[PDB]
């Protein structure tokens, strides 16, 4: 979706039109044994909370 | 990518990934930053 | 010569036209000392939105000491009233006030952007053995396009 | 006069052609369901 | 008097044609 929709409003010669028929995440992977996902789990909802997110994305 | 991470080289992947199963319970993912869907693109 | 060519144009005109007739980031939000909004912003007493405030902006917990606790029933009966300006709450909840709503309100910009992005887990304990399959059957489920039915059958509206 | 006689004559089109511009259509509508 | 009458009324008409159209 935000691919899409992005590269369309930057070239905007083209339409999007297809309704929303999925719900997904980007997540961040690592090997089965890692406190640094618990750690980085913590500091991204906390970059959620501060509004860092929707800062950088815009 | 997960392939060549399984494969060692790699340590921990940072790219715009999606989640589903097979790769889930073959490696485990953090919380979700980025929420999004499937969408069709087509010219006017 | 030029008066029937100006009404014959005038004519098209007319046709074309006729077939064509077929947040707190905002200005008045971010001032509480302003007295031009009537209410105070109400709000569920002890929600994570009240922490999300009182640790964002200390400044609009302080201005909130007015705010509608008890009942969202009552507190959109006073919106529909004409008494309270404006309320914040969850998404989800207001989406779903606003679909089966009667008269048709809409909720903030028609589906504007929404603060701290979130999602709805299950409260589970510290190392529960459950918590692998949980993930596991959760995201097949989500995979298996069926929380979509679910969410007709249940999250339906007729504004749209 | 003239052009406004014109100009009320097109705005008295569009009026009119504003004027003029079954809720159950099966189990599948959520009128029912609610 | 009469063709001004007479001119709304077959704009009337004509509109309401047009809308029928549709």
């Amino acid at each position: 979706s935000a691919v899409l929709e992005f590269e369309a409003s930057q070239k905007c010669d083209l339409v999007t039109t297809g309704e929303l028929f999925f719900r997904s995440g980007f997540g961040i992977g690592m090997r089965k044994d890692s406190p640094w996902k618990q750690n980085v789990s913590l500091s991204i909802l906390k970059s959620h909370e501060n509004g860092f997110m929707e800062d950088l994305d815009k | 990518m997960m392939g060549e991470l399984l494969s060692g080289q790699a340590d921990m992947i940072v790219a715009p990934l999606t989640i589903n199963n097979e790769r889930a319970q073959y490696i485990e993912f953090s919380k979700p930053f980025k929420y999004q869907g499937l969408t069709i693109l087509v010219k006017k | 010569v030029w008066a029937f060519f100006a009404v014959i144009f005038l004519a098209s005109y007319t046709a074309n036209l006729a077939a064509f007739m077929i947040g707190l980031s905002d200005r008045k939000f971010q001032r509480p000392q302003e007295q031009y909004p009537p209410l105070k912003f109400g709000t569920v007493p002890n929600g994570s939105t009240e922490k999300n405030i009182r640790s964002n902006y200390p400044d609009m917990h302080s201005y909130m000491v007015r705010y509608n606790q008890p009942r969202v029933e009552e507190a959109l009966t006073q919106l529909k009233a004409g008494k309270l300006d404006a309320f914040i709450y969850d998404a989800a909840v207001l989406n779903y006030m606003a679909r089966k709503d009667e008269g048709c309100k809409l909720v903030t910009i028609g589906s504007g952007k929404v603060f701290a992005t979130t999602g709805y887990g299950i409260a589970l304990h510290k190392g529960s053995r459950w918590k692998r399959p949980i993930d596991l059957a959760l995201l097949q489920f989500l995979g298996d396009d069926e929380i979509e039915m679910l969410e007709r059958l249940w999250l339906s509206g007729i504004c749209h | 006069a003239g052009f406004a006689m014109i100009i009320v004559a097109s705005y008295t089109a569009n009026l009119a052609a504003f004027l003029v511009l079954e809720r159950i259509t099966g189990i599948n509508d959520p009128r029912l369901r609610n």
